């Protein structure tokens, strides 16, 4: 058994981390006090769920997680929340002045002051690992800590742990829930600095999560808690293969080899179904072919783009609940009849499929209904480059006039890092084009 | 009120649609890159489809279908025809055609059938075309394959070669060739609307079987007959004959209708072309919605068989009909999504 | 825990400042004794931003009161809450400033300023993590204007990495009670251009018209004008005093509101259904700076709604004003209007809507002052009272050039396209 | 439609479905990066403190 360490950076990263860990505990049967009645290996074990949970002699199960934010408002609600006793105060790290939605301030000014303490506390968790896989990093693109400090930590993790794999879960900025005008700048600057250190990054556009919550859960103005509860679902179905017995994506390395044939194009599109509101008296279950077919509708994607106008290079199907391989191959065959699914010449037209018999777990009181079969699709389609085109254009409009740039220079960044980062994503947008376009 | 932007200012059709929307009193025009628009009358090349449908609180509409290029360009159309089961490489209404690149390429395909009919001494006059050429240039006809792709390796753009219509229906008086242009509007619901009024764009010099040299007996394009033509304008003004008079000619001269004799074939070719790509370009459940106006180009042989020769995704109208069509665009494609305050000119082709 | 230090200088500053502490003390449930007796406990979650907590859970405003004459500060010590303030934070002189910016900045104010920064420095070191400073003052007088901007420049020297905010009453287009106000205002604007991060511009003619035309008070007073200001100061600082996340501290607000460092002068507005408020909030008749926004374009905008309301409607209504009036927002700053909603309403009202615009139409205020300044300075009228306190003429020229440059910048960005 | 690499266990099943076959900076350089940024900051603070001393 090989371990994974999760790192939660900034407000978004932490609040999403705390929704993921609550969901993990319900899925594995761990209580708020870290006690696992189903666990008969006391104070130890090489079970696959031990990839995410340590174990004390007293029988507590501790997340292999570190939370870091440069202001304490958010992490302290973890210290006082219903899962407070899950963590050791040494896994939670606070500044007192945050990055003020300023990449340069989280990366250069404040990141320099705190990066070495975060690495120490990470190292203490890595010390008790018999064979570390790598890290899953949760953060936002728009925040100053999420963008600025995250990219600095990835640079340092690539040397302190040069061989380990690094996976990202990144929140792409959406104006309907965004906190700052500068989020396009922070997104581009951190993507450029982080790109050659990330092995595989699953980006969630808050816009898509927002309108799913509106349309399918009938929440008229979704909150972060509503967004995070759905986000945790998709995250859990992606990490389930690391925490449960199986033979697909059992190692962080498999994510890259199965989904990322091109190192720079390491941004898989996630699509999830079914998202059904829990208060609707009830619904008649959907087929395997129906939720599988929902995975090709843009209204269910974590990022709103049109895969029909690009090419796939890989596709995984992660089912949970009452599903068997017969019904899957039937849905796939019939779905390739009616859908535009064009792979690249250089790759086979195929689907890797995983099934876990445990139906999806839902949080009590949440807005999502207990289903008995769900599916998450991971497809590496060039269509996700539409998200880079949107951001790059917003970046361009403001930067042509140097709007807000003085806030970054004032922190010691040079104007040239702006042009450098923008030229990188210009290349990336073109790389995406040569692959998926004729 | 509603907002819209104009990003191809040299479009005759949507130049007039813009003018009619402003006369509404319910539409205001922002400029190029104001993103807070309801409707985008977009550019022809590299229109940013990825930036549409991402403005909170605004239903957005664009006058182009992402992906309609695979049908509106020659190389793409032939690949579409031959590789789509719905449309068959044995397609009856599309002329024998082959994609061939200068200097995936059907050039040895092409002369296999060339010699096959030389063996049978059947008609062996082909034609080579491209998307880059215009002005009746980058176009050539001849009987011997040898120097017609001696002629396109002479260029560096992809060109197609296509069996030439050697026995076309020829108007009299004149003994002259012609094309038929039909305008079709696909709205956001993918209703296929056919403009009741077409036009025959005509040649004004008798069709000369004997030599392909001078391309004014051969190429019915509006401009070459306006530009290298003695009698451009004699029989009909502007070499534009419209359906009412063409109908009367076929009746008087061959005892048949237009609707019967030709239109049923046109409507069938349109349905087949656009339903074949619906799964690939429909915006039914997309964050933005599309409509688009196409111009189909058909030719008719002597047996009253209709042939499709190309589809135009950014078409121009005929001067007599700009008013009627352009307002039909507003009522069916624009005011369909953006209602205004308070018979028909299209043929719906069901599906 | 992200504490602010409040300073009020001159008569105007101390009056406005005094009523500001009345309004937000009631909002946070503090009584004139400094003891809390409120209903909810969001009243106290961020009370440390503006109040020092002291013995017996007595809450003392982190406020410093400054003037060159004792009169106006006897009035505040007499007022409803005059007893809430720390008596050592009254820092006062006896000479006065004589409506003379030079006296406030260079001579009379020089004698008193080091005692003010002594109190500022003791407040600041009782701060777990000082956020910045906010000053209330007039630009037309001598103390708030001349000594106010001296305090600012001295505070920037000791705290160069902290935010500096001002609420600044500016000369009015038609109304004046002193002859030399153009000189005092121009000399202070030059100081503010370079040493503040955010300035809220207020003038009395606009505040008066609201009082008379809208709230139908037959004979408005400075007291009425001052309740208006203090109500909108409570509004613009709601996101700093109550749990939220948009514009929750002074630096984050600055990053979202100031695209270019010199254009940090804002138009405040206030109002009074949800479609009702959002129409009011954007009307010229509801802003307090006597500039019409339709004569410029918004570089950024911050809208704050208070009370309990359908945030779905608020989100929908703001979107409609943006898409309805796109012409008045720069197209090269995407999504430049940000909305915050806090549940606790102001007293008397149930749904508030305060507006913070960074509009290039503020150009008009600086050109009004520039035209007055030049008409006097071209003839050196009244200048001997300033050079008589030691000033050079070139100090006036430089201030004039800088305010004219500021006007050119606003026009530059008013014109820019994408 | 081949169904290769089938694996089963108590918790679930895995397999592949083919439809059609085909046709970093040093640690030293990092702090040198953060020190050049810290230099530029203090050069800026110094010029302001000099300007205010003036
Ligand atoms: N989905 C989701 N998005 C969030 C959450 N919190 C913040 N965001 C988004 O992230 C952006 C703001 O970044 P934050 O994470 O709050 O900033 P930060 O990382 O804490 O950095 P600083 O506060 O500037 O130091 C906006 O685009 C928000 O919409 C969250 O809990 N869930
Ligand atoms: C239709 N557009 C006209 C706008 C009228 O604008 C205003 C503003 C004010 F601030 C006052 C005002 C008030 Cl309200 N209270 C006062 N107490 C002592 N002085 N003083 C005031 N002004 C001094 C100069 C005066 F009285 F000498 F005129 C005022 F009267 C009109
Ligand atoms: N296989 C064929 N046989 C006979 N004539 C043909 C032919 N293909 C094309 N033509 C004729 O040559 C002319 C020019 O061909 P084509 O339509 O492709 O040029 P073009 O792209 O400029 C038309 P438009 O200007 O409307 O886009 C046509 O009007 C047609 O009459
Ligand atoms: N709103 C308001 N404005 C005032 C008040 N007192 C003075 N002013 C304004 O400020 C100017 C006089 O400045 P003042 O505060 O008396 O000067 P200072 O004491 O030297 O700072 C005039 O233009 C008035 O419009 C007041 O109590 N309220
Ligand atoms: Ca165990
Ligand atoms: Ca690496
Ligand atoms: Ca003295
Ligand atoms: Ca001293
Ligand atoms: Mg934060
Ligand atoms: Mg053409």
């Amino acid at each position: 058994m090989r371990e994974c360490i999760s790192i939660h950076v900034g407000q978004a990263g932490v609040q999403i981390g705390n929704a993921c860990w609550e969901l993990y505990c319900l899925e594995h049967g761990i209580q708020p006090d870290g006690q696992m009645p189903s666990d008969k290996t006391i104070g130890g074990g090489d079970d696959s769920f031990n990839t995410f949970f340590s174990e004390t002699g007293a029988g507590k199960h501790v997340p292999r997680a570190v939370f870091v934010d440069l202001e304490p408002t958010v992490i302290d609600e973890v210290r006082t929340g219903t899962y407070r006793q899950l963590f050791h105060p040494e896994q939670l790290i606070t500044g007192k002045e945050d990055a003020a939605n300023n990449y340069a301030r989280g990366h250069y000014t404040i990141g320099k002051e705190i990066i070495d303490l975060v690495l120490d506390r990470i190292r203490k968790l890595a010390d008790q690992c018999t064979g570390l896989q790598g890290f899953l990093v949760f953060h936002s693109f728009g925040g100053g800590t999420g963008s600025g400090f995250t990219s600095l930590l990835m640079e340092r993790l690539s040397v302190d742990y040069g061989k380990k794999s690094k996976l990202e879960f990144s929140i792409y900025p959406a104006p309907q829930v965004s906190t700052a005008v500068v989020e396009p700048y922070n997104s581009i600057l951190t993507t450029h600095t982080t790109l050659e250190h990330s092995d595989c990054a699953f980006m969630v556009d808050n816009e898509a999560i927002y309108d799913i919550c509106r349309r399918n859960l009938d929440i008229e103005r979704p909150t972060y808690t509503n967004l995070n509860r759905l986000i945790s679902q998709i995250v859990s179905s992606i990490t389930a293969s690391l925490r449960f017995d199986g033979a697909l994506n059992v190692d962080l390395t498999e994510f890259q080899t199965n989904l990322v044939p091109y190192p720079r194009i390491h941004f898989p599109l996630a699509t999830y179904a079914p998202v059904i509101s829990a208060e609707k008296a009830y619904h008649e279950q959907l087929s395997v072919a129906e939720i599988t077919n929902a995975c090709f509708e843009p209204a269910n994607q974590m990022v709103k783009c049109d895969p029909r106008h690009g090419k796939y290079m890989a596709c995984c199907l992660l089912y949970r609940g009452d599903v068997v391989p017969k019904d899957v191959n039937a849905a796939i065959a019939t779905i390739k009849t009616k859908r535009s699914i064009q792979f690249v010449d250089w790759c086979p037209t195929g689907f890797k499929v995983g099934i876990n018999y445990q139906p999806p777990t839902v949080v009590p009181g949440g807005d999502l209904a207990k289903v008995q079969r769900a599916v998450c699709m991971l497809s590496n389609t060039t269509a996700i480059a539409e998200a880079w085109a949107r951001l790059d254009h917003k970046f361009d409009l403001m930067y042509a006039k140097r709007a807000f740039v003085h806030w970054y220079v004032g922190e010691g960044m040079e104007e040239g890092e702006f042009s450098e980062a923008r030229e990188d994503m210009a290349a990336l947008e073109k790389d995406y084009e040569e692959v998926g376009v004729d | 009120m509603y907002t819209f932007v104009v990003r191809d200012e040299n479009s005759s059709v949507y130049a007039e649609v813009s003018r009619l929307l402003l006369a509404t009193g319910q539409w205001k025009r922002l400029r190029k890159d104001n993103p807070r628009f309801n409707l985008m009358l977009g550019e022809r090349n590299r229109l940013p489809f990825g930036r549409l449908g991402h403005e909170p609180g605004l239903v957005q509409l664009v006058n182009y279908y992402r992906g309609a290029d695979k049908l509106c360009r020659k190389a793409s159309l032939v690949k579409l025809i031959k590789t789509s089961p719905e449309l068959s490489e044995s397609c009856t209404w599309f002329p024998e055609s082959y994609v061939i690149y200068p200097t995936t390429d059907e050039r040895e395909v092409f002369l296999a059938a060339y010699n096959r009919r030389r063996e049978g001494r059947e008609g062996n006059v082909w034609i080579a075309k491209s998307s880059a050429g215009a002005k009746g240039e980058g176009i050539l006809i001849s009987s011997e394959a040898s120097e017609l792709l001696d002629f396109i390796d002479e260029q560096g753009q992809v060109h197609v070669i296509q069996k030439y219509l050697e026995k076309p229906l020829l108007l009299e008086p004149g003994h002259r060739k012609f094309d038929i242009r039909s305008w079709v509007l696909v709205d956001h619901l993918y209703n296929i609307y056919l403009y009741r009024e077409g036009v025959l764009r005509t040649s004004s010099e008798p069709y000369n079987s004997a030599n392909f040299q001078d391309k004014t007996c051969h190429l019915t394009n509006h401009c070459i007959q306006k530009e290298y033509s003695k009698n451009y304008g004699r029989y009909e003004e502007g070499n534009e004959m419209f359906f009412e008079e063409f109908n009367q000619y076929l009746m008087d001269a061959l005892n048949t209708t237009l609707e019967n004799s030709i239109l049923l074939q046109i409507k069938h070719i349109i349905r087949s072309c656009l339903m074949c790509i619906e799964p690939a370009i429909s915006t039914k459940h997309l964050h933005y919605q599309s409509f688009q106006l196409f111009g189909f180009d058909f030719m008719v042989d002597e047996e009253l068989k209709v042939w499709l020769i190309e589809v135009n995704g950014a078409p121009a109208c005929a001067q007599k009909l700009y008013a009627e069509l352009c307002q039909g665009i507003v009522d069916v494609a624009i005011s369909s999504v953006f209602p205004l305050a308070d018979t028909s000119i299209f043929i719906k082709l069901h599906h | 825990m992200r504490e602010i230090v409040h300073i009020q200088a001159g008569q105007c500053g101390n009056q406005i400042g005094a009523k500001f502490w009345e309004v937000i003390s009631d909002e946070h449930g503090i009584d004139p004794t400094g003891s809390y007796h409120g209903d909810s406990d969001l009243q106290l979650e961020r009370i440390n931003v503006y109040y020092n907590e002291a013995t017996g859970n007595k809450y003392v405003p982190r406020a410093i009161l400054v003037d060159l004459e004792p009169g106006t500060m006897d009035s505040v010590r007499s007022g409803p809450f005059g007893q809430i303030f720390r008596p050592d934070n009254f820092v006062f002189g006896q000479s006065g400033a004589g409506n003379n910016w030079a006296k406030g900045h260079y001579t009379e104010g020089a004698e008193l300023v080091d005692s003010v920064l002594d109190v500022v420095r003791k407040e600041s070191e009782s701060c777990d993590c000082l956020q910045g400073f906010q000053l209330t003052h007039s630009l037309g007088g001598g103390t708030g204007s001349g000594m106010g901007t001296l305090l600012i420049s001295k505070i920037r020297e000791e705290y160069p990495d902290r935010i500096m905010n001002t609420f600044s009453v500016m000369p009015s287009p038609k109304v004046s009670d002193t002859v030399v106000e153009p000189y005092n205002a121009t000399l202070s604007v030059h100081q503010l251009v370079e040493n503040t991060d955010e300035t809220y511009c207020i003038d009395n003619e606009a505040l008066y018209d609201i009082c008379f035309r809208t709230l139908k008070l037959t004979t408005p007073t400075y007291g009425d004008l001052n309740h208006l200001v203090s109500a909108t100061m409570s509004g613009v600082t709601t996101c700093l005093r109550f749990p939220g996340q948009l514009n929750a501290d002074l630096r984050k607000l600055a990053v979202n509101m100031v695209p270019f460092p010199r254009l940090h002068f804002f138009m405040p507005g206030f109002a009074p259904t949800v479609p009702e408020l959002t129409q009011q909030m954007f009307d010229s008749k509801n802003m307090m700076a006597a500039c019409d926004p339709r004569h410029g374009r918004y570089l950024t905008v911050a809208a704050i709604f208070r009370g309990r309301m359908s945030m779905k409607e608020v989100d929908e209504q703001m979107l409609n004003v943006q898409n309805k009036n796109s012409s008045y927002f720069v197209e090269w700053i995407p999504n430049n209007v940000k909305t915050a909603v806090c549940d606790i309403p102001p007293r008397g009202l149930k749904m508030s809507a305060t507006f913070i615009g960074n509009s290039t139409a503020i150009q008009e205020l600086f050109k009004r002052i520039s035209e007055q300044f030049t008409a006097m300075f071209r003839r050196k009228a009244f200048l001997h009272w300033y050079t008589g306190e030691g000033m050079d003429e070139m100090e006036f020229t430089e201030a004039e050039s800088n305010m004219n440059d500021l006007v050119s910048e606003y026009q530059q960005y008013q014109d820019a396209t994408a | 439609m081949e169904v290769i690499e089938l694996n089963k266990c108590t918790s679930g099943q895995s397999f592949e479905v083919i439809l059609k076959p085909p046709s970093d900076p040093s640690l030293e350089e990092i702090q040198k990066k953060l020190e050049a940024a810290e230099e530029r900051r203090k050069y800026q603070e110094a010029e302001l403190l000099k300007h205010l001393a003036e």
